[PDB]
RNA sequence: CGCGGCCGGCGCCUAGCAGCCGACUUAGAACUGGUGCGGACCAGGGGAAUCCGACUGUUUAAUUAAAACAAAGCAUCGCGA
RNA sequence: UCGGCCGAUCGAAAGGGAGUCGGGUUCAGAUCCCCGAAUCCGGAGUGGCGGAGAUGGGCGCCGCGAGGCGUCCAGUGCGGUAACGCGACCGAUCCCGGAGAAGCCGGCGGGAGCCCCGGGGAGAGUUCUCUUUUCUUUGUGAAGGGCAGGGCGCCCUGGAAUGGGUUCGCCCCGAGAGAGGGGCCCGUGCCUUGGAAAGCGUCGCGGUUCCGGCGGCGUCCGGUGAGCUCUCGCUGGCCCUUGAAAAUCCGGGGGAGAGGGUGUAAAUCUCGCGCCGGGCCGUACCCAUAUCCGCAGCAGGUCUCCAAGGUGAACAGCCUCUGGCAU
């Protein structure tokens, strides 16, 4: 069968020297040098292990030529934090501030007695 | 390359300033109109022949109408 | 069927290293690789990540523990002692 | 008893308007065979009015006091109820449930909420409602 | 009436059938050759003991691969900056 | 006024690192030349064209209605319960986060290339007899669009013991199973633009001492798998071992500011198209029983990639095809 040769001068099976087989219109098999597999962002919460949705997974320098919509989600912290931990932060922010009102009122009615 | 879907988009594509030439390729099943713009080669596929002939005479003047047969 | 009479988990060591050394490492290797019930989420998924580091797969909570067990008997008495001294310190 | 009532301030938990403060216009809490879950018609504010100080000037203050609002129908599970309430008299005939089938009406209802919110933002009442939640 | 389609009075595969397609693998049997058949190739001689080193590992490139070194285990010593 | 890379600089032709592929062509060079299709980065001050922002309501009037005038008020986009989506989608200093950016081994699954099988062609081989036979060959690059396929620790309804779902193994569930309906990511597979005009296989006709010549026909339909090799993914195991850093790029938080008075409008634009540029050095060949080191055309030494048929457990040994050679 037809055996293949590298098309560049890097002769080692390093991480940057990864190829795939392609059949040309001239009916021959050649190496096509692939790009590395990109990763979606991880959530800024740093807790849940899944990667974000709605964001195209590319190499970091490819993000410079992508449009804005392809890199984020239409939500607060969208494209940086997951939906689940935004809901928890909204609840955590509101409930702690409500608690601050309680303790402020609680000591305010505690100081009515000398 | 870009594939132009309907007939009207091809007309103002061929009337662009950067349109160098239009090539007409007559296959067994369709007629392809390929206009060579600056960035893309826009191909319009016409299934029948009367519409292809009609489009041939409606092309803008002063543009190369090279026939591939 | 029960496959070994007494070696259990240290059957991977074969005839090597001595019976008492294999018996000694047997109870450590069992606790090292055991899955503990997480005290935060309630699931039995708290397993050792590295030496002294215990991680839960469900709530993704990481705890600093003992080398081979989730907590050491030394640290448990210490936590009880610190609690006792704290409640003695304040009044 | 039930607390999800018209006039009650809720916090939006999910969607484009996550973290926005909002007021319940009409609670359904039974389903309508098109939204079998418990939902509520909600008028909220998309853009909060900016902070205004004494050393700003009349024209700058009026520019910063503008409010961009929104109207939505939210599932209860995506709403965080609060203890606060505002007695803002939103026109029910303008802000109603069938406003979502015609964009022209949705603009009309969203305009109605905007003018009612802004005049209530003036006179310095319901100050917590018009402050952006920091999270 | 959209020799075909929307609902239904219109019936009991319910011990599961009908047709089509498909890899290799195992077991059993008969017959058979001048008892030869893992037919070339591939491909452990075995047992009973004694000494030393626990083992795996390493070593004098160019005469010594060992019982030598290493090793885990055991023990001792110094040290609070 | 703000401003700690808290330290110059060097250090990898196997680490990180945007973006080029197909066909043709030489005596010797081609991913570099030619042809054809793209693409990245940078620039545009006098703003290149569109599109977005962004062009709607209220009240007085005129007007048969429709529609026109004046005034006032908005207008830094919109949709979905949600996951999230749509072509853009104002915004600085500052802050937070992500990607870059991660070991070894196991077991599965998806995809491709190769191998195998059954037919249809074209050309060859055998024909002493047989053989509808044996052999060769029977394409579609990048980059776009669409659709499969794979994955999801993503969402909504709902609330499960007579526990159930489920893997080769596991494992999962009132912290929300099963079921129903959705969303996202990858998409190297298929179709399509590229594209048949090229390439190839055959059969011919002309010659330009040496034609990218001219022409006819064809480039088809299926089936298989613990197969082999790459690749993608899922899930485990091991560690007193936990398996780089930095350039570089991006998202978010915040809102200092900027933009116009209702105009065929402004600030602004990560949207479509258009315009210009990409300098320097390397590039032949050998890469070894003869181009390197060993005094030499020296049985030694010298880092890698590709990898067919039979037998067989097998990258074993033995025989063979492509390719190579002359002991
Ligand atoms: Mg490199
Ligand atoms: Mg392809
Ligand atoms: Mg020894
Ligand atoms: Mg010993
Ligand atoms: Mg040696
Ligand atoms: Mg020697
Ligand atoms: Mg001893
Ligand atoms: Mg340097
Ligand atoms: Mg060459
Ligand atoms: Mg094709
Ligand atoms: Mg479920
Ligand atoms: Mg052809
Ligand atoms: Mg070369
Ligand atoms: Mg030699
Ligand atoms: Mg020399
Ligand atoms: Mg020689
Ligand atoms: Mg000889
Ligand atoms: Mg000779
Ligand atoms: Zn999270
Ligand atoms: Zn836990």
């Amino acid at each position: 069968v037809q055996r293949l040769t590298y098309r560049r001068r890097l002769s080692y099976n390093t991480a940057s020297n990864k190829t795939r087989l392609s059949r040309t219109p001239g009916n021959r098999i050649v190496y096509l040098y692939t790009k590395k597999v990109g990763k979606a962002p991880k959530s800024a919460c740093g807790v849940c292990p899944g990667r974000l949705r709605g964001v195209r997974a590319v190499r970091p320098k490819v993000l410079m030529r992508l449009s804005k919509t392809k890199k984020h989600v239409s939500r607060a912290y969208g494209g940086s934090m997951c939906a689940k931990c935004v809901r928890d932060r909204i609840k955590r922010a509101f409930l702690i501030e409500e608690q601050k009102i309680v303790v402020k009122v609680l000591k305010a009615q505690a100081q009515s007695q000398k | 390359p870009r594939k132009i879907e309907e007939i009207k988009d091809f007309l103002l594509t061929a009337r662009r300033k950067d349109a160098k030439s239009v090539k007409i390729k007559k296959n067994k099943d369709n007629v392809k109109f390929k206009v060579r713009c600056s960035r893309y080669l826009y191909t319009l596929v016409i299934t029948d022949k009367e519409k292809a002939e009609k489009l041939k005479q409606s092309l803008p003047p002063g543009l190369a109408v090279k026939e591939l047969k | 069927a029960k496959r070994t009479k007494k070696v259990g988990i240290v059957g991977k060591y074969g005839t090597r290293y001595g019976a008492s050394l294999r018996k000694m490492v047997k109870k450590i290797e069992i606790s090292q690789h055991a899955k503990y019930t997480c005290s935060f989420c309630g699931k039995t998924k708290m397993k050792r990540r590295a030496v002294g580091i215990w991680h839960c797969g469900s709530c993704m909570k990481t705890v600093a523990g003992g080398a081979w067990t989730y907590n050491t008997t030394s640290a448990v008495t210490v936590k009880s002692a610190i609690r006792r001294l704290k409640e003695l310190k304040d009044q | 008893g039930k607390f999800m009532k018209p006039g009650k301030v809720v916090l939006v938990l999910a969607g484009r308007y996550s973290g926005r403060k909002a007021v319940i216009v009409k609670n359904i809490d039974d389903g309508t065979s098109d939204r079998p879950y418990s939902h509520a018609l909600v008028a909220g504010i998309d853009r909060y009015p900016r902070k205004v100080t004494a050393a700003m000037g009349k024209k700058k203050i009026a520019k910063r006091s503008k409010i961009k609002s929104f109207v939505k129908v939210y599932n209860y599970n995506h709403l965080m109820p609060t203890r606060y309430s505002v007695d803002i008299p939103l026109d029910k005939t303008v802000v109603n449930k069938d406003v979502f089938r015609d964009p022209a009406l949705k603009r009309k209802a969203r305009r109605e909420a905007k003018v009612k919110f802004e005049e209530r933002y003036k006179t310095g009442k319901n100050k917590w409602f018009f402050q952006k939640l920091r999270f």
